[PDB]
């Protein structure tokens, strides 16, 4: 979807 | 060799402030910014001509709501770096690049990276599969991740697959804009200062980034008494640098300027015309 | 302690977008880069008064996670005015003024 969510810390 | 990138930049802060927004996204294809996420505008947003032309409404929206997505998920990793870190309130910053390569063979190459307060975070790499910590406290999340396999897929699958599949779509809507050459103008300046001629050529409005711009004398370059400034961005995509010599100025006709760039037929020899 | 913070001091580039002509438009540029933390001071002025219509443009960061910021207005370049950038960040003991070299 060519950003992404970062996977949270 | 790599023939195009897509790369995205995050910028997120625990403190909004003039010019810094809470959250910042920002797509460049092959080092060109096309898009941005602002967490003041509230919206994904096209940054050139050929992305507003070839974009449909469902990719605003659907970025749009992963920037939204992103500003939580980043405001509760800064929360979490912070009592990790065991420190107090105030500016803090979690930054992200992450994107992939074409490259000459038809491969991939494609990385994430994480930085918090200015150093390496943690960080994925496609061929190892992967993650490096850069200290105990990215180890903790490295463990989570590591032990429950699912942040490694997701991440492999978008820069193995969906990231240059996007790629592909961008240079296919870009290519007018992304092909284009554009020339430096050249023009060498010169001034009398202490008793020594400062000798500068100023190359402007160039495009792409890739340049040669040296100074000789007689049949040498004379690269040891040279200073060069960045390659850097004009407002409108092109790029500016400068080469400076200092001179004894009874030599000022000995040193010119030569210039080569993919814009220009030939290299061009430039010297001081007062 | 700030001869010990050089790492994160901002380097500064000022440059024109085109070859300088007397009382032809242009675009002044002030390049600010190697900078951490984010907040910065910057100033583009006309014989030390601000120029009306700068723009910021947005933060980037290199592969050392410092920052660049890209600060630009449109301008009238004359032999007889002196443009400048001043910048300020917590790096600096003091807020230093970068000239733009005329090339005319």
């Amino acid at each position: 979807m060519t950003m992404i969510t970062p996977p949270t810390f | 060799m790599v023939l195009h990138s897509l790369h995205y930049l995050d910028v997120a802060v625990s403190e909004p402030s003039p010019g810094i927004p809470q959250f910042v996204a920002m797509g460049f294809v092959d080092g060109i910014p096309f898009t941005r996420y602002d967490s003041e505008r509230g919206r994904m947003e096209p940054l050139t001509e050929w992305i507003k032309d070839s974009a449909d409404p469902e990719y605003w929206d659907s970025q749009t709501q992963i920037g939204v997505g992103s500003q939580h998920v980043y405001a509760r990793s800064l929360e979490t770096l912070r009592e990790r870190y065991n420190q107090s309130g105030g500016l803090h910053t979690v930054l992200r690049v992450y994107g992939c390569e074409l490259l000459s063979d038809g491969s991939v190459r494609g990385s994430e990276r994480f930085g918090y307060d200015g150093r390496d975070f943690i960080s994925f790499d496609l061929e190892s599969g992967r993650f490096m910590a850069a200290d105990s406290a990215a180890e903790i999340t490295r463990r989570r991740w590591e032990h429950e396999g699912i942040v490694a897929e997701r991440q492999t699958n978008y820069l193995k697959h969906e990231c240059p599949e996007w790629l592909q779509k961008y240079v296919g809507y870009g290519q007018k804009e992304l092909e284009r050459k554009e020339p430096p103008d050249v023009h060498v300046s010169g001034k009398e200062e202490h008793g020594t001629l400062i000798l500068s050529c100023h190359a402007y409005g160039f495009y792409p980034k890739t340049i040669a711009v040296n100074w000789m004398k007689g049949d040498e370059i004379w690269d040891q008494e040279t200073e060069w400034g960045g390659v850097v961005p004009n407002s409108d995509g092109t790029f500016h640098t400068w080469a400076r010599i200092e001179a004894l100025p009874e030599e000022r006709e000995q040193y010119r300027c030569r210039v080569e760039h993919p814009g220009m037929p030939e290299p061009g020899i430039f010297a001081w015309e007062p | 302690y700030f001869q010990s913070m050089a790492g994160e001091a901002p380097k500064v580039e000022v440059y024109a977008r085109s070859r300088a002509e007397e009382g032809k438009e242009n675009i002044l540029h002030c390049f600010i880069t190697g900078f951490h933390p984010p907040k910065i001071d910057v100033e583009l002025l006309k014989n030390g008064e601000p120029m009306p219509g700068v723009t910021y443009g947005d933060l980037s960061f290199n592969d050392k996670w410092q920052f660049q910021r890209l600060v630009y207005v449109p301008f009238i370049p004359t032999r007889e005015d002196i443009f400048t950038c001043r910048v300020a960040h917590s790096t600096m003991p003091e807020p230093r003024s970068y000239r733009w070299e005329p090339d005319f």
